[PDB]
């Protein structure tokens, strides 16, 4: 209950992450990514990243749309699979849910998890910092400086994406 | 290092595991590939926002710019392998065994 | 709070309308009322086999172009800088390559839809 | 006092689309010399209720080849997305004062298309998959112009906050400074909502269905009410963005009256063009945007980045 | 002239949108350098006080820095009022 | 005739008028007459929080003028 | 009273049914041309709430307009079986009623009745667009006298 | 100059149909409000009106009786309730009521 | 850099984002501006080998400020011990930390 | 018309910001007192809450430096009420 | 493990084209309601169009044998739902030619008068339903008000609104009701405006031309060999019209212009239809 | 089109064979030729200009 939505939102992020990582039918994989992508936008919004949160929302939605727009185009199965369907996907799925639910249980019952790195359960509200931001949002001014402080990044990103359209046609042209 | 870091780090591991266990689909494989990108973008956003690394807030954006660029490459490659071999299961392209 | 309450109310309202949609009207159905619709006569067997469309090339460039609009989105806050000359040059630069990519995509068949 | 506020938005919204279906036929009929519904109630003032009540009592049925789960959730996606999108609209004072209201509406409006093909794909019908694949590339290609048109216009705003449009076009309507972008904005709105110079999503002439292929009383009602609500807003968004109105801080009712009138006039035009033009073929509507709208779109963008700089009219960020 | 005029007229007939877009696209780049208000736009952005004008310690021999906000010495932006 | 169309508009125009009036009046009602203070930036929120603490009754809109100090 | 409550509720449903009939056009022969004249602004079928809607999944009544040829007879049954079924069938013209002019042919079924149950019969060759309007009006009356809830309350 | 006349003409209809109560009666049961001279009355109670200014097709109309042959028709008017003698005049088949 | 063209050609390409104490837009300081400023000023030109052993506490303060690993651990112990003590009933929070 | 009005809005924003700069010294002056007050209250309660512990010497600076580090919000409101936490951390973000 | 290919190219695998095939009717509203139009498509571009017909194969040609010549007259009204007097005119001419008998001059003039009125009827629905299937639904309703006006003339003379059964071997059933010619003149007076109403919203409409221009283009010799007749020869340059080359009835006395088309696509023929609509007014 | 009848009599009071020339029959026979290459959404346009009334082709 509203203690801290960060863990709850990130949990749905992982459960949605478990989904398409279990190799469903590609269209159902898009749904599994989208829920994680949507709630992931929620996590960043809660942390103050208002622009970046909706940013990954808009781009990914368009990104994954052409993803499963493609799957029904030429990657569709004449009998599509589902979350239950084959025992392999069933096994791969339920493995993911039982896994993550084990770690969070391992997480929330001692608060001194030491897998790989250190993870202590005390509340992600704590790491926040006390201080104003004047009359500007910090994130918006940071990504705005791309056209003033990041002229080098603009060049390499712009050129790569322009080359990105060249390769896409060149690869897909053929013959 | 609160539990939200655990959630997305452990998430990226399953994206790594999900990619490295191709079962029967290139398209579902590419899904796990773009899956990795969420956790990296989300973790990166949490880092430079928590630390107020304002000038580095562009890094998640540049990740996304080079993110979909790979995503386009994967599907474009997936176009021909499915076009000239019919489907996208990654088992029918073993003609390069010899 | 405020945003999530609004999100919750919408999905409950939508789901309730589904619930009264499938339960209030009682059903007298059979196997011929559930048959897929194909303008009368029997379908030949389709709707899941590979249905290859032609705008795949421009479908994927949209994804590339959608990344351009992501890059040029922060422009409203970019104008509030002290070095507009550099900002103007870079802002037009991204637009030029966006125009250049479209122009080169145009010239080599590109937007043309495969036959 | 927030549940009352939300239910003071949801009920008027659903009633607005409710009688938009009456002002559709009663306008469509009069433009084609008919008279429209005038039997059910006086002047047809009860016809949609008769339509709605039937569409929640006649037998619904999932297709035998359907995917139950995706078949049911698609109407949920359509309706909830349409309602949640009205949230940051700044009728005098917006219900939710989002700092990035413009980006919010762009994101969710880009999501209202997942309903159309999730419905199409799960229905497992040949006309369903065709209509689903028609619509997706239709919307996203029309989305590239949608994003840039919004950005070019909002460069005079200085922010993405919807409330600031009231202040921006305080003395002068925005259309008088961005009318070339206004034309393509209106066309794109006609295209994202699938009205009928580009109603190919339904494609009734060539695809019989596609908005709702086997969808029945309940789910058909949703996929209708989820797109007629978009009709009212996409003109409310056009009204708020281009045709501003005087807003006295002490008497907001004058602004609400003016704001409603602009939406009503715009909505009639949506119905007006709907019965005055043929149907765009698929390649034509894609060619119109990728080959004629986009080149003008980028060019007018570059104009609107430079324009404040050359005239020293950079708007305030706050 | 003959080659150019024939080309422009022909493009103005077949593809009015492209010759249009190339026009505004062309003007969008070359006027901003020519127009004289670009320096004003820099000055307006520079003059906006987002941060505090943090006071600097007065050890004497700073004639130009004012001691009070109403003092005459310092950056005066009355030009904004006139502009 | 065409004037018969107008009842179709009127029942919609009134319906569309409600959300504009309801939100405007609810904000005024729930904030003691004055419009709901908007905080697009942390500085605006800082003023609002100091208003909540100063008012004593934990109400941001409840304002204390010169009479609070003396 | 329970009977009174079910009486008003039935009337509300029956009013919602008869006030919105959405024909699924089975335009076959010259009987269809006259039906479109009913949709023409001279008679304005739309004004009665009844408006033409395709996709039999979204239609209430069939209007059989024209001869029913044995070759297409499976199509008539299939599009009849796919209607969400508060459903009625209107037969237009002598041919659809019982064969009409082609009653004795080798490839015309003697009436659309042999394939589908038939509600109100519209006689004519073709029945004038006004006569069909009377037919649709008759179906509205028939829907008005439906006691579905009263029968359920007395089962 | 003409809007005020139009409103007066529209306001005159409430006096034409026997007051406001009659106006809603015709509006809710006949879907029209236009007034016209009474050309005749039949034995079953149907009131026949005509107005030559209306274009050919609406210049004659019949207001069906409330009750005929032991069957209430207040909200159940039928198109065959016309006696044959008036059926001829009503259908413009002749001009002699 | 492998081949340091930025140092030779005398221009900046990415030596403006590599640290948190650089010239941020509108002089918005980072969280650990002072902690890293001391660390960089500590080990400047001293070499990586000497930096890892001499400028050690400055890095530890900076790395702690980045994550608050020990400080949050301190807070975690305060809350846990307070929870059990309050639950048992030895002592109750003072009225200032209730409203 | 857009050019003139935008310039006027810029002048208004200058006036708005100048108004903000005037009261910044007070807000900074009071807030530091509130932060020091909150930390002091935490320290006294920490001493009371831990006195029978093995070794929890009151208020040890984790950072080796003797200068002041801008305090964590967690260590400020940590033991305060639940409503105080939510209104502090997710107060501005959630205020829509 | 087989050796790698010598040119580093493997033989092409099994063909993977499925070429989704559907039936475009007969339920489809724009498929005329009786078409089981099955097509082969290269995914979206159609490859072959196999128009399964016979969905309304009423045994007319066999039923005619069993009836008398007068009894077979109503069948021709029920062949083409819109060309009523034109159908009976052909049958009447055939029966009269066998009988070596000609109708009176008044009967011939009424035939060509109602023959041209019929040509208005078919053209009105042909263009408007073409607009309906194309997508423009508004001009449908305007010109189908006029079709009701002409339907009154059919009823006022024969008795029935659609299947007149009026033109018969040896002339017509009975003379025109008194005052019909005045109504015909009144209707024809304003029909020029109504034609301009139809054609103004489509002829110059950018959407309309793009939907019809350079679509369904047929050549000259291709149309002649394929048995094409009527507009299809006229719409593609072939100057042919039985009303002028082989005049029947009193068509050798009325003057009119045949609208020969130029490009031969959909747009040219639609223009020919509209012009044929206007030209019938002069014949009227 | 060129609607015509091949009427064959035998001296009796009834026809012996009434073949009905269908203008749409040859018209619909050519639909495949005209539809070559055009997009499916143009198939409605190339049958709209066809003017195939389906009581004549089917007879
Ligand atoms: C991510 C979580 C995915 C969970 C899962 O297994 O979803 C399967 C679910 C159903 O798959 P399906 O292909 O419709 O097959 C359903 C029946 O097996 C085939 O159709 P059916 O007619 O058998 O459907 C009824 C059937 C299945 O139940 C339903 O159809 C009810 C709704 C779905 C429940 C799961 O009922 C039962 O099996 C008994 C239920 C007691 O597929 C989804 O994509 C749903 C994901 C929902 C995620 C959360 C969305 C918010
Ligand atoms: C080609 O082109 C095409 C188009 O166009 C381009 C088209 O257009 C069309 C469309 C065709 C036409 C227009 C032709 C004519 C057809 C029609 C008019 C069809 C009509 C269709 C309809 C659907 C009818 C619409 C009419 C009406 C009147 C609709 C009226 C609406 C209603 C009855 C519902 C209104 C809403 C209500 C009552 C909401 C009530 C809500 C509440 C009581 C509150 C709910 C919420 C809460 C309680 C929240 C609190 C709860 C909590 C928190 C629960 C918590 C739970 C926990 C578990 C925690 C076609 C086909 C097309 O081919
Ligand atoms: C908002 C709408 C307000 C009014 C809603 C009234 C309820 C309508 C529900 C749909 C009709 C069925 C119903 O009312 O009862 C079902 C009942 C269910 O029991 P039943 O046995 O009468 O069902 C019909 C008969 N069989 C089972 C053979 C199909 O049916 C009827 O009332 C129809 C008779
Ligand atoms: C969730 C569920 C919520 C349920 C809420 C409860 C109410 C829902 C439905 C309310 C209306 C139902 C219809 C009741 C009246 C009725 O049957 O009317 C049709 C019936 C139809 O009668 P009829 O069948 O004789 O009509 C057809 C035949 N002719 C044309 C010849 C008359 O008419 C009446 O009852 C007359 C009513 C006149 C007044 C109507 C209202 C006018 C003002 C409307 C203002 C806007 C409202 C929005
Ligand atoms: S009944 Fe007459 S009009 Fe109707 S289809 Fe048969 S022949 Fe044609």
């Amino acid at each position: 209950m509203t203690m801290y939505i960060a863990f709850i939102l990130s949990t749905i992020f992982v459960i949605g992450f478990v989904g398409f990582s279990s190799k469903p039918s590609p269209i159902y994989g898009g749904l599994g990514l989208i829920v994680s992508g949507g709630v992931g936008c929620g996590i960043v919004l809660n942390f103050g990243g208002s622009f970046l949160g909706l940013m990954v929302f808009l781009i990914y939605l368009g990104g994954m749309l052409v993803v499963f727009g493609y799957t029904t185009a030429m990657a569709t199965e004449m009998y599509p699979e589902v979350w239950v369907s084959n025992k392999t996907v069933f096994g791969a799925f339920v493995s993911g849910l039982m896994m993550e639910f084990c770690m969070v249980y391992y997480a929330l019952k001692e608060e001194e998890v030491e897998i790989i790195f250190k993870f202590n359960g005390l509340g992600d509200w704590v790491i926040y910092d006390t201080g104003d931001s004047g009359f500007f949002s910090e994130e918006a001014m940071g990504i705005a400086a791309l056209y003033s402080y990041g002229t080098w990044l603009v060049i390499v990103t712009g050129w790569s994406l322009l080359i990105g359209v060249v390769v896409i046609m060149e690869i897909t042209r053929g013959n | 290092m609160p539990l939200v870091y655990m959630n997305i780090i452990m998430a990226f591991a399953i994206a790594l595991a999900g990619l490295l266990m191709y079962r029967s689909h290139l398209m579902s494989s590419l899904l796990c590939l773009e899956g990795m990108m969420l956790s990296l973008f989300i973790m990166s956003t949490l880092i430079i926002l928590n630390t107020h690394f304002t000038l580095a807030n562009m890094m998640p954006i540049i990740l996304l710019v080079f993110a979909a660029c790979e995503a386009a490459l994967g599907l474009s490659l997936l176009v021909m392998v499915s076009n000239t071999y019919g489907t996208d299961y990654v088992q029918n392209l073993n003609l390069l065994q010899c | 709070m405020n945003i999530m309450l609004t999100l919750l109310t919408n999905v409950t309202l939508a789901s309730l309308l589904v619930l009264i949609a499938f339960w209030l009207p009682q059903l007298n159905a059979y196997s011929e009322k559930t048959s897929p619709y194909e303008c009368g006569f029997d379908p030949m067997g389709s709707a899941r086999l590979p249905f290859s469309m032609k705008f795949f090339l421009v479908a994927i460039t949209f994804l590339l172009f959608d990344l351009e609009i992501a890059l040029l989105l922060p422009l409203p806050w970019a104008s509030q800088t002290n070095n507009l000359k550099t900002m103007l040059t870079m802002a037009l630069f991204l637009l030029i390559l966006l125009a250049a990519s479209l122009a080169y995509e145009w010239t080599q068949k590109g937007l043309e839809w495969a036959e | 006092m927030f549940m009352i506020n939300i239910l003071s938005l949801i009920i008027p919204i659903l009633l607005a689309v409710a009688f938009l279906t009456l002002v559709e036929r009663k306008v469509l009929g009069y433009m084609q010399l008919r008279k429209g519904p005038n039997v059910v109630g006086p002047y047809g003032l009860l016809q949609p209720i008769a339509d709605a009540l039937k569409l929640v009592t006649k037998e619904p049925l999932r297709p035998g080849t359907s995917s139950i789960s995706m078949f049911i959730i698609a109407p949920i996606l359509g309706l909830s997305l349409a309602l949640t999108m009205w949230v940051p609209l700044p009728m005098p004072y917006p219900l939710i004062n989002m700092n990035l209201g413009v980006l919010f509406m762009l994101a969710m409006s880009s999501l209202a298309v997942y309903s159309i093909l999730w419905s199409g794909w799960a229905s497992n019908s040949k006309y369903a998959l065709i209509g689903a694949l028609r619509a997706v590339a239709q919307t996203i290609s029309y989305e590239v112009t949608l994003a840039i048109i919004l950005l070019s216009v909002l460069l005079m705003n200085g922010s993405y906050t919807l409330s600031t449009l009231i202040t921006t076009q305080e003395h002068i309507w925005m259309i008088f400074t961005s009318w070339p972008l206004a034309m393509m904005w209106f066309i794109s709105t006609l295209a994202e909502t699938n009205r009928a110079p580009f109603d190919l999503t339904e494609g009734e002439s060539e695809l019989v269905s596609g908005f709702n292929v086997e969808y029945a009383a309940g789910p058909f009602a949703m996929f209708f009410m989820a797109e007629y609500a978009n009709i009212i807003m996409m003109n409310a968004f056009t009204a708020i963005l281009f045709l501003g109105a005087s807003h006295d801080p002490h008497t907001p009712e004058l602004y609400t009256i003016n704001f409603v009138l602009k939406t009503l006039a715009l909505t009639i035009t949506f119905l007006w063009i709907r019965a005055s033009y043929p149907r765009f073929r698929y390649d034509q509507l894609m060619h119109l945007l990728w080959k004629s709208f986009l080149p003008l779109t980028l060019a007018l963008c570059m104009w609107h980045i430079s324009l404040p700089i050359m005239t020293a009219s950079i708007p305030p960020q706050s | 002239a003959g080659r150019i005029a024939s080309f422009l007229k022909n493009a103005w007939a077949k593809e009015p949108v492209l010759v249009a877009s190339f026009a505004i696209g062309g003007l969008a780049i070359i006027l901003p350098s020519l127009s004289p208000y670009t320096n004003y736009a820099i000055r307006i952005n520079r003059a906006t006080p987002y941060n505090y004008p943090v006071p600097l310690r007065d050890d004497g021999n700073m004639p130009d820095v004012p001691s009070h906000p109403q003092d005459p010495q310092g950056p005066s932006l009355e030009w904004l009022k006139n502009l | 005739m065409w004037f018969e169309i107008l009842p179709g508009i009127a029942v919609m125009a009134a319906c569309l008028f409600i959300p504009g009036m309801a939100t405007a009046h609810i904000h005024k009602f729930t904030n003691g007459g004055k419009e709901k203070r908007v905080a697009h930036f942390s500085y605006q929120w800082n003023l609002m929080e100091r208003d909540r603490c100063i008012s004593g009754v934990n109400r941001y809109h409840v304002t204390k003028g010169l009479e609070n100090i003396d | 009273r329970g009977e009174y409550v079910v009486a008003k509720l039935d009337d509300l449903v029956n009013w919602a049914r008869r006030s919105s009939l959405w024909p699924m056009t089975f335009g076959l022969a010259c009987c269809a041309v006259e039906m479109m004249h009913m949709a023409a602004p001279r008679y304005d079928m739309d004004r009665f709430g009844v408006v033409f809607r395709a996709s039999p999944r979204q239609s209430d009544v069939m209007i059989v307009a024209g001869t029913l040829t044995n070759k297409m007879a499976p199509a008539l049954r299939k599009v009849y079986d796919q209607m969400p079924e508060p459903r009625y069938v209107v037969s237009m013209g002598s041919c659809a009623n019982g064969g009409g002019y082609y009653h004795y042919s080798y490839s015309v079924v003697r009436g659309c009745d042999r394939i589908v149950p038939v509600d109100i019969y519209v006689p004519g060759c073709p029945p004038t667009a006004e006569a069909l309007l009377y037919g649709i009006l008759q179906l509205q009356r028939k829907i008005k006298r439906e006691k579905r809830l009263r029968i359920w309350y007395r089962r | 100059m003409e809007l005020v006349q139009v409103l007066r003409r529209g306001l005159q209809q409430v006096s034409g149909h026997g007051g406001l109560r009659g106006y809603l009666r015709v509006l809710f049961r006949a879907n029209d409000v236009r007034v016209g001279t009474l050309v005749g009355e039949d034995k079953y109670g149907n009131k026949y009106y005509e107005d030559n200014k209306q274009f050919f097709g609406r210049h004659r109309w019949v207001i069906y009786t409330t009750e005929m042959n032991g069957r209430d028709t207040f909200w159940d008017v039928d198109g065959s309730m016309v006696p044959p003698e008036w059926h001829r005049w009503l259908h413009c088949m002749t001009d002699d009521p | 850099p492998f081949f340091d063209v930025q140092k030779r050609l005398g221009l900046d390409l990415d030596r403006w984002m590599t640290i948190q104490s650089a010239e941020q837009p509108h002089k918005i300081p980072g969280r650990c501006h002072a902690f890293e400023k001391e660390w960089i000023e500590c080990a400047h030109g001293i070499g990586g080998i000497r930096a890892e052993k001499e400028c050690k506490i400055e890095f530890d303060d900076f790395v702690e400020c980045l994550l608050r690993q020990k400080t949050m651990k301190r807070l975690s112990a305060i809350k846990r011990q307070r929870d059990k003590l309050i639950k048992e009933g030895k002592y109750t929070p003072p009225p200032h930390h209730l409203g | 018309s857009m050019m003139k009005w935008n310039r006027e809005r810029r002048r208004l924003q200058i006036e708005d910001f100048e108004a903000r700069i005037a009261l910044m010294p007070l807000f900074q002056a009071e807030k530091d007192r509130r932060v020091l007050q909150m930390l002091r209250e935490n320290l006294e309660e920490e001493a009371i809450i831990m006195k029978d512990v093995p070794d929890w010497k009151v208020g040890e600076s984790v950072f080796h430096t003797t200068r002041w580090v801008t305090p964590m919000m967690g260590e400020l409101y940590g033991l305060r009420t639940n409503e105080e936490i939510l209104s502090a951390t997710y107060g501005f973000i959630w205020y829509t | 493990w087989k050796p790698p290919p010598w040119n580093d190219v493997d033989p092409p695998k099994d063909t993977l084209v499925s070429n989704l095939t559907l039936n475009f009717g007969p339920q489809h509203p724009a498929a005329h309601g009786v078409l089981r139009l099955v097509m082969e498509l290269s995914g979206e571009m159609v490859r072959k169009c196999d128009p399964h017909i016979g969905l309304l194969h009423r045994g007319t040609e066999k039923l005619i044998e069993y009836k008398t010549y007068l009894q077979a007259l109503p069948y021709f009204d029920r062949l083409d739902y819109v060309s009523m007097m034109c159908n009976e005119q052909a049958y009447s001419l055939a029966v009269e030619k066998l009988l070596n008998i000609q109708p009176p001059p008044r009967a011939q003039w009424i035939r060509v008068l109602f023959g041209e009125i019929t040509r208005l009827l078919n053209h009105i629905m042909a263009v408007t339903t073409h607009a309906l299937d194309i997508g423009a639904m508004t001009p449908f309703f305007w010109m189908f008000e006029e079709r009701e006006k002409m339907f009154e003339f059919y009823e006022r003379v024969s008795g029935a609104r659609m299947h007149a059964a009026y033109i018969r071997p040896g002339g017509v059933h009975q003379d025109l009701p008194l005052g019909l010619l005045d109504d015909i003149y009144e209707f024809s007076k304003n029909f020029s405006f109504r034609i301009d109403e139809l054609e103004e919203m489509l002829t110059n409409n950018r959407i309309w031309r793009n939907r019809t221009v350079d679509i369904g283009v047929v050549t000259a010799e291709d149309a002649l060999n394929y048995g094409f007749s009527g507009v299809m020869l006229r719409g593609s340059g072939i100057q042919w019209d039985l009303r002028k080359t082989q005049p029947y009835d009193v068509y050798d006395q009325v003057e009119f212009d045949v609208p020969i088309g130029s490009r031969g696509d959909c747009y040219d023929r639609y223009l020919c239809r509209v012009e044929e609509m206007r030209q019938s007014l002069r014949i009227i | 089109g060129e609607f015509g009848v091949y009427l064959v009599s035998d001296g009796s009071s009834r026809p012996y064979r009434c073949k009905i020339k269908a203008p749409g029959f040859a018209h619909l026979a050519g639909l495949d030729k005209m539809s070559k290459g055009h997009m499916l959404a143009d198939v409605v346009a190339i049958i709209g200009t066809q003017d195939i009334v389906f009581g004549e082709v089917d007879r």
